[PDB]
């Protein structure tokens, strides 16, 4: 699951198309941005607890046992986002571990 | 087609004088700051347009008599 | 310098009214006597409503009625102010500097109010 | 590095930015904006009041104003109630 | 306590009287300017008095910069006698003094966080947004500035008692705290 | 004092062009509709920074008492939600910096601290004053500073 | 025989599919007001977890 | 000035062949309708930009 | 129906000039003169966009200014023009600015 199985449900998820509806009723010649986010590259981190502070601690399984607390793992994505502005310039910028 | 709205209200405000006569369209265009050309021909054309729809009402000979109920 | 300028600019203009001298049914002579003609010419009170109790409260109003000194005309992008001095920001614009012209594309400017 | 502190949002501080050089419309006087309206009625007879202010670039009371003492709203099929610019 | 504060800025409101062309007052007025986009009111300055005024069409005006009481209502009068000038039938109605602004130093360090553990009713101290801290006194209606070189600002008077009076309440407090 | 229904059993509950619940329930009150989007928002933005729930609950407290209080009805939502939460986070004992909370709220820095002095107003209390040693913990373990570091850098600031 | 990893796959399928679908809502918001909607403030952490 | 007439004449010829012979164009991808519309448009902007031309000379 | 700045200076002054002659000749129509000016205006304010290429500086202090409808009308005096390549001095100038 976590090795394969996460990962292709990140990708197999079809990119998200966003554009604006015809803002500024301009001539609207594709005016409106087109934007383009695709999901990449899933990380997984060890089980973590925050606590009260915020401070990120690692979280043992008697303490989860003790505190009930859930036993779980930070999951994070790298996220490209493009904006196309039919500027003749598209923008790629890309979020690290989202 | 704008201008001639325009001129709409401004027999509209002719009304509200109370002095309302049998006008007609070159004095309305020259005190509204306008000029006499193949401009007030087309716009005329519009305006015989007007004429086949004036509930305000603009009517050829003597005229601009609107309110369909009128008396003072 | 300037006099080339200014005859492309004579060049842009001319060409720009060609089209109009065309809709409007002119013959085409016109534009040739007005670039002759063009470049010729060139070559305790308690009761407070009454204010005259003050006077000589203003300046001379003759100097935006004379307007003879130097004059320069452009575009502003940006202009601020902080309290004492003023900023200018000027683009391309023209200057008329005793009488000698001046041509610019960017003006910056500090002055003391 | 996710949620980094910041001071303010860049998006926000663009659009801020853009809003700021843009101003707020003026209100213009009553001759100019009713030509203005006028040949904007010329253009087709139907004019929704958002896309109206949009054109006219004048204050929404004040042209709402201008427009009640001309045009007069009607209930339509269209989608809505919409104002008319003919003035009868 | 032998410290007076020093005025710094004055604002005061008159009425006009009578509507004004905001257009035409930019004009013809000599350091009006008048950017409806930008604001409503017409800003003018007046190097003498060294004050700044706006004026809006309904006619009233508001002055700030002023030094004195004397300096704000002397630029008041000059600002609607320059409107009057214009062709207007400016006035001088109602002019009152909305708010004071006055400065002053105690001469010594002051200890913000005693000072705001102490007062904490009329206290407030938040390095993140203001590094001085804000003191709302209630006999007097006016809020201090208080800050650890020593400076304290005080706004919110109408009159100049009420800046002195303040000063004059606040200063043990603060002598309390010295650094 | 609702109920709510669903779609049931496949006979006549959808009708002439599947009608449906034969509706769209249509439930609340905005009293309390704004008061429940205010609540989501604050476990967003407690949930971006990973605060414990109870803080959660405090900011809620705060909120409700902020909103019926109506001092701040004519500030956006989202800016009273913030300014509740860093004061929540600050009445626990844990404070997080103004731009902190900004980096998990839509609203700039200035909105928020304006909002959060007009909610310490409203709700005539106060907040205990910061000190360096509040921001330790969390900045030395978000920096992996080893525990020697952090208690000299706390004994370096205190 | 389903396993741990194919339920848990199928129901991180579902928990995706919704996250996507907020980051859609929340971005088209801001997308037709004309702000740059930033990523890190669309995802709804909440969801999976 | 009869001769002006007849060179009107053939202006308005010239314009209807422009009009047609592309009201063709088009089909192979109403050319004079579109123009029509396009001047309409105008109408709004000119003024819009034009008075501001009023002021400007009022103002310098 | 256009910007309308440079139609104050010398060149502005001598192309109507021009034009008053040519009226008073009948040789053009004041429609026709207008129609000149306004095409002038246009292409001046783009050869001065297009083909200008230096940078200037000036200081000097601020006697007046004034501001309506995007116009500004600063009086400026003592004022030293300088630039890279010279230095021009002035004792009073107007600057008008549109935008």
């Amino acid at each position: 699951f976590i090795q394969m199985s996460v990962q292709r449900i990140v990708e197999d998820a079809p990119p998200i198309d966003l554009q604006a509806e015809a803002q500024h009723a301009s001539g609207e010649v594709e005016e409106p941005p087109r934007y383009l986010l695709k999901f990449e590259q899933i990380y997984l981190s060890k089980p973590t607890h925050w606590e009260r502070d915020g401070a990120p601690s690692p979280m043992m399984p008697n303490e989860a046992r003790l505190r009930n607390l859930t036993y779980s793992a930070p999951l994070y994505v790298d996220i490209t986002k493009t904006v196309i502005k039919e500027g003749e310039e598209q923008l790629q910028t890309q979020h690290q571990k989202t | 087609f704008g201008v001639l709205a325009k001129i709409v209200n401004y027999m509209k405000t002719r009304h509200q004088r109370g002095d309302t006569h049998p006008l007609t369209l070159d004095e309305i265009l020259d005190e509204t700051q306008h000029l006499d050309i193949g401009l007030k021909q087309k716009q005329w054309l519009m305006t015989e347009a007007l004429v086949n729809n004036p509930k305000i009402e603009v009517i050829d000979g003597k005229y601009a008599f609107k309110p369909k109920y009128n008396v003072r | 310098t300037v006099p080339k300028l200014y005859r492309s600019v004579i060049e842009d203009v001319i060409n720009d009214v060609r089209d109009i001298f065309l809709d409007d049914g002119v013959d085409e002579q016109v534009l040739m006597e007005l670039k002759t003609l063009w470049e010729n010419k060139l070559m305790g009170q308690v009761e407070e409503e009454p204010l005259n109790s003050e006077d000589d409260v203003s300046d001379e109003e003759g100097q935006e009625l004379f307007d003879t000194e130097n004059v320069v005309v452009c575009q502003y992008d940006k202009i601020h102010r902080s309290k004492n001095k003023w900023k200018f920001h000027l683009k391309d614009g023209i200057m008329n500097l005793n009488g000698r012209d001046y041509i610019f594309s960017k003006a910056i400017g500090d002055a003391e109010w | 590095t996710n949620y980094k502190p910041v001071a303010n949002h860049q998006y926000n501080i663009e659009y801020e930015r853009k809003k700021k050089e843009d101003g707020k419309r003026a209100r213009a006087d009553k001759q100019h904006v009713l030509d203005m309206l006028f040949s904007a009625f010329e253009k087709h007879q139907y004019y929704n009041l958002k896309d109206l202010v949009d054109i006219t670039k004048q204050p929404v009371v004040y042209l709402k104003e201008i427009l009640k003492e001309i045009g007069v709203q009607n209930v339509k099929g269209i989608h809505k109630n919409t104002w008319e610019l003919k003035p009868e | 306590s032998g410290i007076v504060p020093q005025l710094q800025n004055i604002v005061s409101t008159v009425n006009l009287g009578c509507k004004l062309d905001l257009k035409t007052i930019a004009l013809r007025a000599r350091n009006a300017e008048y950017n409806p986009k930008r604001f409503a009111a017409v800003i003018m300055r007046i190097r003498e008095p060294r004050t700044t005024a706006l004026i809006f069409s309904s006619g009233k005006m508001v002055c700030t910069g002023a030094k004195s009481e004397e300096q704000s209502r002397l630029a008041a009068r000059k600002y609607a006698r320059v409107v009057q000038k214009l062709g207007f039938p400016a006035k001088f109605l109602d002019f009152k003094i909305q708010n004071m602004v006055g400065s002053c130093d105690v001469k010594f360090p002051i200890r913000l966080e005693g000072l705001v553990l102490t007062h904490q009713q009329f206290s407030s101290y938040e390095p993140e947004l203001f590094p001085g801290l804000i003191y709302r006194m209630i006999k007097p209606r006016i809020v201090l500035l208080i800050f650890v070189s020593g400076k304290v600002v005080l706004t919110g008077a109408k009159v100049r008692a009420e800046i002195y009076e303040a000063f004059e309440n606040i200063y043990p407090i603060l002598k309390g705290f010295r650094k | 004092l609702s109920t709510m229904i669903g779609k049931g059993t496949g006979a006549a509950s959808f009708d002439e062009f599947g009608n449906s619940k034969y509706q769209n329930r249509r439930t609340m009150s905005s009293s309390d509709r704004a008061m429940m989007n205010a609540f989501k928002e604050i476990t967003t933005m407690a949930d971006r920074i990973n605060l414990p729930r109870n803080i959660v609950d405090r900011t809620n407290n705060l909120f409700k008492q902020v909103y019926e209080q109506k001092s701040l009805k004519g500030r956006a939502n989202d800016a009273i939600a913030s300014a509740c939460l860093y004061i929540a986070c600050r009445q626990e004992g844990v404070p997080r910096t103004f731009k902190e909370i900004c980096a998990v709220s839509r609203i700039s820095k200035k909105e928020i601290g304006r909002c959060f002095k007009l909610i310490l107003k409203a709700l005539e209390t106060s907040v205990d004053l910061i000190t360096t040693g509040d921001f330790m913990s969390r900045f030395c373990s978000n920096l992996c500073l080893p525990k020697q570091v952090q208690m000299a850098a706390t004994h370096i600031a205190r | 025989l389903d396993l741990a990893g194919p339920l848990l796959a199928f129901l991180f399928r579902g928990m995706f599919k919704n996250l996507l679908k907020e980051v859609r809502i929340y971005a088209q918001k801001f997308i037709d007001r004309g702000k740059d909607f930033n990523l890190e403030l669309a995802i709804k952490t909440r969801i999976i977890s | 000035a009869q001769l002006k007439f007849f060179e009107q004449l053939d202006q308005i010829e010239k314009q209807r062949k422009d009009e047609q012979e592309r009201e063709i164009l088009m089909r192979a991808a109403q050319l004079r309708l579109k123009q029509k519309a396009k001047e309409m448009q105008q109408q709004e902007l000119a003024q819009m930009r034009q008075r501001d031309a009023n002021l400007t000379a009022l103002a310098a | 129906m256009a910007y309308q700045l440079y139609r104050n200076t010398t060149l502005g002054n001598s192309l109507q000039e021009s034009l008053d002659e040519l009226i008073q000749s009948q040789q053009i129509t004041p429609q026709l003169a207008l129609q000149v000016l306004l095409q002038f205006d246009k292409a001046i304010n783009a050869a001065l966009a297009q083909r200008v290429r230096n940078r200037v500086n000036f200081r000097g202090s601020l006697n007046t200014y004034r501001f309506c409808d995007n116009v500004w009308t600063f009086v400026l005096n003592d004022v030293e023009f300088r630039e890279v390549t010279e230095l021009i001095k002035v004792d009073k100038v107007k600057i008008v600015a549109c935008d």
